[PDB]
């Protein structure tokens, strides 16, 4: 279990280490949306910062069931309940919570666990899946990953009204991989002196 | 002597006196674990025994109570799954909320695209009420279920006026609405008795959730969707949140239903309404 | 040695040397009633044999075929029954007219709104072509299946110009289309040779109907209901109606189709295209 960065910005290139961590503060609306990304680990995004991520560049095609899993950061005193969602293919980022219930969704308390384990299940087309990526091969897209307050992130007097939250990915027992290959992340343009 | 009577269908037999052909024309005689998943769903509500309404738990139709000829439709997965409705929010002057079932689920996921193409319907429920709040806060909510939830009018307060409830007041919807009169329920019956129905007190020290499982209740074997609702789900607060200042001021409540074994028959045309 | 070789899910075994630990490095070796009822509906079509195509019957899915972890949904009634679509009408200047599956109902009933729910998609189809005329009529009808059937454009005639058909000729809809090469089936195939494919002729001096039984054919389980059009249904007439004067000059043809074991597979938001 390797740590996912799901907070990946371009105003976080100077300080590399508040990319590990995506803030949740208390909101005035609710049902807002806190995170989204997409669920293809060999793709570039949140999951090349896995192990299992930079291991799926060494080989094409990969088939199994994964698991994301969330730690909240937080004081004792902090209470609050979020929904975590997976959406098959086809569809956009949904716009709002009542489109993101009809997927797959899990719903966890910040007052009672400290972790929860949200399993993506396989469910695809094809035996095998190749990764996928822009244009012609998106054919393979793996889903989207949505994060969303249900009721509220709520705080007493004296504890911090901002709280962080780490986002763990790793494999199940069924994960396999095939096609050994190339990998795209290591250059070299020089001669190693 | 073949039995007429009314109670004929009833497992007790009494001694009664009878002159004439006709059972019902007798006498009245003398008596003698967990990890809750609907399909692909998860909550977090805990912790061990939660309320079976009527000790029963929602199941199929048996073959001795449906008259229907046609074989029912029952979409397992993709009807019986955990619906997070709209969020409401607390507030020091609240009074109460109210929905109507199956009214909420009639315009959402294939369970409402069934309902349309389908006549007839019969499912049983989950209710799950959710609500937070720290430590330092305090209050209670009362989550109750009445069957057959009419919804009577203040008769213009003079009480010579004939008024009825609206369209927009007796089909909510998925948002809800709100008790004018919560003392009296808006039916003219107390809040005091209201536990007598299936019932949770949420305590804001105690416990963050409420679960009452509901069984399909009607005179019917199957009925209508659109037109009939069965009950109603009221959430009260009888002790007033009180936070002092520096808090969170918003608290939401949160209402997520699944239904469980519904079964549709009579397909037809779609019709909204 | 296991068998990595592309030939190991065959029943049959060959003889062949291999000098490596691959066995796909091998080499290739020597070789060794009725009324018919969907759930509610009735047709009249006969009589007695009809075609099966490639011998098989629409069945679910075997459990060593299907790598999806999650539960399929089977609404055997809703879903499963005749479907009549748009009426044709037969001219003397007409040449054929192509539907693809399915395409045709995804926009009708219950079928439709849970493949739009829906990601994955499989079912069998059963095809009913209608077409009536009195005896003193005569004509002749081509009625074929044709798995992965692709449109071909001209390429404007020239043969240099590189020209794609457009999303109204390849998603045509329960309104089928015409087509304006008969001979090569827009396909650059011949006719001819059409009948390969799972066919039957419609003779207006001896039967009236056609009924095709078509299997679920994919490279894949699981397919998606949106985006892979499985097979089209071909009609072209291969000899033209000729009638005299004070005849009935419209003759129409009808498609009733049904699908048959159809399982929806990963729950999820409302897509249309």
């Amino acid at each position: 279990e390797t740590i996912l960065e799901v907070n990946n910005l371009k105003t976080n290139e100077t300080t590399p280490m508040q990319r590990l961590c995506f803030p949740v503060s208390v909101q005035s609306k609710t049902g807002e949306l806190c995170a989204a990304f997409r669920a293809d680990p060999g793709r570039d995004g949140p999951w090349q910062s896995t192990i299992l991520g930079q291991l799926c560049r060494y080989y094409t095609q990969w088939s199994g069931s994964l698991e994301v899993t969330f730690m909240f950061a937080g004081s004792f005193m902090a209470t609050g309940k979020m929904l975590i969602a997976y959406t098959p293919p086809g569809g956009s980022v949904p716009a709002d919570r009542i489109t993101a219930m009809l997927g797959t969704h899990v719903i966890w308390d910040f007052g009672l666990q400290s972790s929860v384990t949200l399993v993506v299940p396989w469910i695809s087309n094809t035996h095998y899946r190749a990764h996928a990526r822009a244009g012609y091969f998106d054919y393979y897209t793996t889903g989207i990953i949505t994060i969303w307050y249900q009721t509220n992130y709520v705080v007493p007097i004296g504890a911090p009204t901002t709280a962080y939250i780490v986002a763990l990915a790793a494999a199940q027992d069924n994960f396999t991989m095939k096609l050994c290959k190339d990998t795209e992340d290591i250059e070299q343009t020089a001669n190693i002196q | 002597e073949n039995s007429n009577s009314a109670s004929e269908g009833s497992t007790i037999n009494y001694t009664t006196i009878n002159y004439y052909k006709d059972a019902y024309a007798a006498s009245a005689g003398r008596q003698d674990a967990q990890l809750t998943i609907g399909n692909s769903t998860i909550t977090t509500q805990e912790a061990a025994n939660i309320v079976i309404a009527y000790g029963e738990w929602p199941e199929y139709c048996p073959d001795t109570d449906a008259t229907a000829v046609d074989k029912p439709t029952r979409p397992d997965v993709s009807v019986n799954r955990f619906f997070t409705l709209d969020t409401k929010s607390w507030a020091k002057d609240s009074k109460g909320w109210y929905w109507k079932f199956p009214d909420v689920l009639t315009e959402v996921g294939v369970f409402g695209q069934n309902a349309q193409f389908h006549y007839l319907y019969r499912s049983g429920f989950c209710v799950h009420v959710q609500c937070n709040a720290s430590k330092f806060h305090q209050g209670a909510l009362l989550v109750a279920v009445l069957p057959e939830y009419v919804l009577g009018t203040i008769a213009g307060g003079t009480g010579n006026e004939n008024s009825h409830p609206p369209y927009a007041t007796t089909q909510p919807g998925q948002v809800g609405a709100v008790l004018t009169h919560p003392y009296v329920l808006d039916a003219g019956i107390p809040l005091s008795q209201l536990t007598v129905c299936p019932h949770q007190w949420i305590n804001l020290r105690t416990n963050n959730c409420a679960t009452i499982i509901v069984p399909y209740m009607n005179t019917v074997p199957f009925d209508s969707a659109l037109n009939h609702c069965n009950f109603g789900l009221l959430v009260i607060p009888v002790v007033p949140l009180d936070f002092n200042a520096g808090a969170t001021s918003e608290i939401p409540i949160t209402v997520t239903i699944a239904p469980m074994c519904a079964e549709f028959a009579g397909l037809r045309q779609a019709v909204k309404q």
